[PDB]
RNA sequence: AGAGUGUAGCUUAAAAGCACCCAACUUACACUUAGGAGAUUCAAUUGACGCUCUGA
């Protein structure tokens, strides 16, 4: 039985006036969309270095696979295997004090 | 003299003699008017230092509005004065576009072209 | 084969506390928070104080903040359990509350004619098991620890080797759960340490190139 | 009964085996983009280019021009490049642009047009027109000297002669005023 | 690295303003979450 | 025409296509359909997670089955000195992905797990009965 | 110590075309619109800095 709170609830109707200073300032907007061009900038240096891990890792583990057919076979036959006793994965984010 | 009537399953239509075609690649702007042939009147890019030297960007509305102006002034220059454009519905509602042909309508160039005296 | 099989561990406690927002990041933090302030309809709150300041209007013609006050000192009372453990550990790199925003792996110094240097932890291929069951025994072959962990899956992470008849090293990888280190005072010096501070341990080929698999995003 | 075909089949090297992990054009432009690739593509079929296009000889036209001016691309390029930097560091720039508020010297972009690309596209404009075709039988050469002509109307006018644009015989009454950059010991030839 | 999806509003057209608010755990951890009222700070039994 | 060595130069049917529950490879080996829930208290983060989610699969070619919500649930904290309260709601994204390589699942999931945010869990589970 | 070498991520591209990043839209993706960041390792075909590969 699905329902969601996508929906919008009724009370949202006519009290929006708490907020009626959409006016803005021209130093304002410069220094939002200033703001916005530089976090352009940091966001494409930040997937750049989550591309490289990326890329450095599975380097590694295709590294072992040359290095473990250069040995054996059998041990390659378990480095693939759907090991089914790590799926169910939990891992809780990082908190803001510690306990 | 005859446009190219037909091609009313497909697109674009080939009845013109002249066609503004607008390439916006991810780094540059090129407007081009090309003849019905295939060949190419008259073109204006921002791959040129001629409009390089004076923009900032490359890619932006001002860089279709000047490249409206560039080739207003070569169509002017060259002859041109008719053309048909033929845009897709997201280049007509976008606003480069808009500054384009607004640079080029008020530069001289008329983006519709006279009807055939067929008689 | 003039190889020898040996795995190790990458046994890694995971960042505890959230990393600090960067120069730049902060101000995109203030200014979602104003855009959000800016476009929000419908506060309860800011009702309850809007519509007493006007009747209060009324009946000073003819509250909400005393709430606000309220939970203000309630939480200026409340302490944060802090998080400047460089402060609480000094430079205590064998203890497991070090630096709490950065990923932290095991290393333990052994000896070892090529090298009597720290390693990550290892084994040898004994011919009833899978590499992922030698890291398994590490586990059991440390120094007493309650060390509880999840394995990310059955597939190596690293080949470091060295010729002296060669000590194939076959890195692996696993997650600390829960666990922790008995006898603090432990022996055997296991130090818990960054891949910044993997320069004071790891010099070379087979031990220095681990910063392939070690991950500090 | 079937024909074999004469050469490739047109979607014949797209794998039909991972046919959902092959990836697809999401947008009506790519296609259009590898559409006209494959429509200006040679093709063994019977075409509207083999019906309707111009089959001109490739005899590889003639040129018969004076050689192409020497640059050095390096300094060139650096300089280019250091011109951008200074451009792209005024701030008021990238106000304007943000703004939308910014224009480009038509009269200094025309001047440097005549002088970088401008012979090239003289050039096109006369193979359009068909030019060389009736002139030179197909030979083409590329006007590397700006030729200015202009006519004298009024007292204080001139209609000048571009580029194919139209200049009536009240305009073209008497003779032009002509002016080539040119250095001393050079003959030259002028024609209409 | 929990900072990259971190940074984030609320993409919704009509929403009230949640105030932030750090929510202790059981065992003394603080996080921070979106509440109706500024209660600066609410507490977990 | 048929008889003719341009037949079929206008199929279409082929390049098109139109009409796994615990799959496996036996030798090699690739995960089932596998559920990545990232509930949080804040409809915020847990959104913009799963987002993040969302565009590293597609830049990684695995593939997404569908991005669903599950439930919301609005718990109530009552506590004394009857009790006042606290109404708390824990929001629910999850993202369904197919394909996963047995090699792959390392990456991906160190990935996830370091970036997690603050306060919201991942929970990848396989679609069995979770409707 | 010696070889393949050498345009940003890629190109029997020559300073390009695509890939890529942030906003708006979309549950999200995708599309679209607006923006964005970039490369020719250095000296007159070789010569001398960087990656990989091989060995001690």
């Amino acid at each position: 039985i699905p329902i969601e709170d996508f929906i919008t609830p009724l009370k949202f109707l006519d009290k929006a006036r708490e907020r009626p200073q959409v006016e803005l300032t021209f130093e304002e907007t410069e220094r939002r969309a200033l703001l916005l061009k530089k976090w352009s900038l940091y966001k494409q240096q930040e997937r750049k270095m989550e591309r490289d891990t990326i890329r450095a890792m599975l380097e590694a583990q295709q590294e072992a696979l040359e290095e473990l057919q250069l040995e054996s076979p059998k041990l390659h036959a378990e480095a693939i295997k759907r090991d089914p006793n790590l799926f169910p994965f939990e891992k809780e984010g990082p908190h803001y004090t510690p306990p | 003299a005859r446009k190219e009537r037909g091609w009313r399953t497909v697109f674009p239509s080939r009845e013109f003699w002249h066609r503004l075609r607008v390439i916006r690649t991810q780094h540059h702007v090129e407007a081009l008017v090309e003849h019905q042939n295939g060949k190419v009147v008259v073109s204006a890019s921002t791959r040129e230092w001629a409009i390089k030297k004076h923009l900032y960007s490359t890619r932006n509305v001002v860089a279709c509005e000047s490249i409206g102006r560039v080739l207003a002034q070569r169509c002017l220059e060259a002859g041109i004065n008719f053309m048909v454009y033929q845009p897709t519905p997201w280049e007509a509602a976008s606003d480069s576009m808009k500054r384009l042909q607004s640079a080029m309508t008020e530069g001289g160039v008329v983006l519709r072209e006279p009807q055939r005296i067929y008689e | 084969s003039p190889w020898r099989l040996l795995g190790a561990l990458c046994l890694q406690r995971p960042p505890v506390v959230s990393k600090p927002l960067t120069p730049l990041q902060e101000e995109m933090a203030s200014l979602l928070q104003q855009i959000e302030i800016e476009r929000s309809l419908y506060s309860d709150h800011e009702l309850r104080a809007l519509d007493e300041n006007q009747r209060l209007a009324k009946k000073k013609a003819d509250l909400a903040q005393d709430l606000e006050d309220m939970w203000e000192q309630k939480f200026l009372q409340f302490k944060l359990g802090a998080r400047i453990t460089e402060a609480d550990e000094k430079n205590d790199r064998t203890s497991l509350n070090r630096k709490l925003d950065r990923n932290l792996v095991l290393l333990v110094r052994e000896k070892f004619g090529d090298q009597d240097v720290w390693i990550l932890p290892q084994a040898e291929w004994q011919p009833g098991e899978t590499l992922r069951g030698t890291a398994e025994r590490t586990l059991a072959t440390l120094s007493e620890n309650n060390m509880e962990a999840k394995f990310l899956g059955n597939a190596p992470c690293g080949h470091y080797t060295f010729k002296f008849l060669g000590a194939k090293v076959f890195f692996f990888k696993a997650l600390l759960l829960t666990g922790d280190f008995s006898q603090a005072g432990n022996k055997g010096h296991h130090v818990w340490v960054t891949k910044d501070e993997l320069g004071d341990y790891l010099k070379p080929k087979y031990l220095a190139q681990v910063r392939r698999f070690v991950s500090d995003l | 009964r079937r024909t074999p075909p004469l050469g490739p089949m047109p979607n014949s090297d797209i794998d039909l085996s991972n046919l959902e992990r092959l990836e697809k054009y999401r947008s009506f432009d790519r296609y259009r983009r590898r559409a006209e690739q494959e429509a200006q593509a040679p093709h063994w079929w019977r075409t509207y280019r083999e019906y309707f296009g111009e089959k001109t000889d490739p005899k590889e036209k003639i040129d018969i021009g004076l050689p192409p001016p020497k640059v050095s691309r390096t300094q060139q390029l650096l300089e280019r490049k250091q011109a951008i930097q200074e451009l792209r560091a005024n701030v008021e720039e990238e106000r304007a642009a943000r703004l939308r508020t910014a224009s480009v010297p038509l009269d200094a972009v025309r001047a440097e047009w005549e002088r970088t690309c401008g012979p090239y596209h003289k050039q096109r404009l006369a193979e359009y027109y068909g030019l060389y075709r009736d002139l030179f039988h197909g030979a083409t050469f590329v006007p590397r000297v700006p030729l200015h002509v202009a006519y004298a109307v009024g007292e204080d006018d001139l209609m000048p002669v571009y580029c194919g644009n139209e200049v009536t015989p009240t305009e073209a009454a008497q003779a032009p005023e002509v002016t080539y950059e040119a250095e001393e010991g050079s003959l030259w030839t002028l024609l209409l | 690295d929990s900072s990259r999806a971190s940074l984030t509003r609320v993409h919704r057209q009509a929403y009230a303003r949640l105030y932030p608010v750090l929510l202790v755990k059981q065992d003394g951890s603080t996080i921070h979450i979106r509440y109706r009222e500024p209660r600066r700070m609410l507490a977990m039994p | 025409y048929k008889t003719k060595p341009t037949h079929g130069i206008g199929k279409y049917k082929h390049l098109i296509k139109a009409e796994v529950r615990a799959i496996n490879l036996g030798t090699d080996y690739e995960y089932g359909v596998l559920n990545i829930h990232l509930t949080a208290y804040d409809m915020t983060l847990a959104e913009s997670y799963a987002q993040y989610v969302h565009n590293l699969c597609n830049s990684l070619s695995i593939k997404v089955e569908e991005s669903y919500a599950m439930p919301t649930k609005t718990i109530e904290v009552l506590q004394l000195q009857m009790l006042l309260d606290s109404v708390l709601t824990t929001h629910e994204r999850v993202v369904q992905i197919s394909g996963l390589s047995a090699t792959f699942a390392e990456i991906f999931l160190e990935i996830i797990q370091s970036s997690l945010p603050e306060g919201v869990r991942l929970s990848v589970k396989e679609h069995t009965e979770e409707d």
